[PDB]
């Protein structure tokens, strides 16, 4: 399972 | 980092006249994404091509393969066709089954 | 031996086309498994190896509710960067992210990264001790920094540590006739004429698995790696792998130089001649 990115 | 696609056309098993066999064509080292890969078999689109094995290097350059199933006969010939910003035209490479 | 999960997302502005493509593909070790793409029908999280069947239907529901998250995040980003580089509205640009861990033999973690680029450059990367980054240029620093006091590398480390691992220790046990096997290399070596007295030799590595292997010629029992030509190591569309390395060498002497080939699957590294 990918992570859950947040905005830069 | 616009860097020009390596076109790579090869065969899963030594080709053999006849006998079923996987045609790919790896797309490396290419900046940026957008591309465009068509396999032909006699200059003609061969339909349902899969493409897989989407990654990039650690310089960021791109890598994809096309592949599909095939019988190689001995007068057939195969070939990859790729469209990229870092080239004025489509460049086509061929299957050197003698490589 | 070690194994790893690593996934590659890649977000690409198209102006003037509608909105960015999105893509997500994991791989554990060498062996593509999932794939997410925006430019699919009806974009959905799909399984791309056998084993992944095992997940049930809440499996592929959660990680393509994940993948539209991740999706939405990298479009702000796009926007976000042309902001901190002051550049225009019309033109395309690429957000890369490699994201992962590895375990050892024991399945516990030995790394874990993520790192991301802009326009094929280096932005930000997480250190190896998995707790600051370290930013390539000032637009990257501005985002260590809201990271930072946002309390990301904490959630950043309790993935990959956590969360990571034990995913990538499921899909090594639901997936392990496929990813624990060793499919030997089968060679062979091909030649080819040249202008002048000398000849192409060619050694080939077909059919092997995982896709790690050394290709060398040698002569008199020294290997010519400065001479040689080779490809990277490369998939062969059916989850094995093959690689081929050539010397050119004089005409009439092709029976001094030897190909060998070490791979996992050769308890005895082969040597062969033309
Ligand atoms: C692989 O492991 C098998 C037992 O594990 C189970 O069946 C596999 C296919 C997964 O569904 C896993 O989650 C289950 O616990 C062994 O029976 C089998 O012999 C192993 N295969 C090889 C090639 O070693
Ligand atoms: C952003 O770019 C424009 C030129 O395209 C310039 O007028 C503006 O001052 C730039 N801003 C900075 C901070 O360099």
């Amino acid at each position: 399972g990918n992570y859950s990115f947040y905005a830069l | 980092i616009q860097k020009t696609p390596q076109i790579q056309v090869y065969s899963r098993h030594p080709p053999e006249n006849g006998k079923p066999n996987i045609l790919n064509c790896y797309v490396t080292q290419f900046h940026p994404p957008h591309i465009e890969i068509q396999m032909l078999k006699n200059g003609k689109k061969i339909p349902k091509v899969e493409m897989s094995d989407m990654s990039f290097s650690k310089d960021w350059s791109f890598y994809i393969l096309a592949h599909t199933e095939f019988t190689p006969t001995e007068t057939d010939t195969y070939a990859c066709r790729v469209k990229h910003d870092s080239m004025a035209e489509p460049k086509t490479v061929y299957w050197d089954r003698d490589m | 031996g070690p194994h790893s999960l690593r996934y590659f997302v890649t977000a690409v502005s198209r102006p003037g086309l509608g909105e960015p493509r999105y893509m997500e593909v994991g791989y554990v070790d060498d062996t593509e498994f999932v794939r997410f793409d925006s430019d699919a029908e009806n974009p959905r999280y799909e399984p791309r190896a056998r084993w992944m069947e095992q997940e049930g239907p809440e499996y592929w529901e959660r990680e393509t509710q994940k993948a539209k998250g991740n999706e939405q995040s990298f479009r702000v980003d796009l926007r976000t960067l042309l902001g901190y580089y002051n550049q225009s509205k019309g033109g395309s640009h690429t957000i890369q992210v490699i994201s992962g861990c590895e375990v050892g033999s024991d399945g516990r973690l030995l790394r874990g990264y993520q790192q991301y680029a802009y326009d094929g450059c280096d932005y930000i990367a997480l250190n190896e001790d998995l707790k600051t980054w370290t930013a390539a240029d000032m637009a990257a620093l501005i985002t260590k920094h809201k990271w930072e006091q946002a309390g990301e590398a904490e959630r950043l480390r309790a993935y990959l540590e956590g969360t990571c691992v034990e995913w990538l220790r499921r899909y090594l046990k639901n997936g392990n006739a496929t990813l624990l096997r060793t499919d030997s290399p089968k060679a062979h070596v091909t030649h080819h004429s040249r202008p002048e007295d000398k000849v192409t030799l060619r050694c080939w590595a077909l059919g092997f698995y995982p896709a790690d292997i050394t290709l060398t010629w040698q002569l008199n029992g020294e290997e010519l790696i400065q001479d040689m030509e080779l490809v990277e190591t490369r998939p062969a569309g059916d989850g094995t792998f093959q690689k081929w390395a050539s010397v050119v060498v004089p005409l009439g002497k092709e029976q001094y130089y030897t190909c060998h080939v070490y791979h996992q699957g050769l308890p005895e590294p082969l040597t062969l001649r033309w």
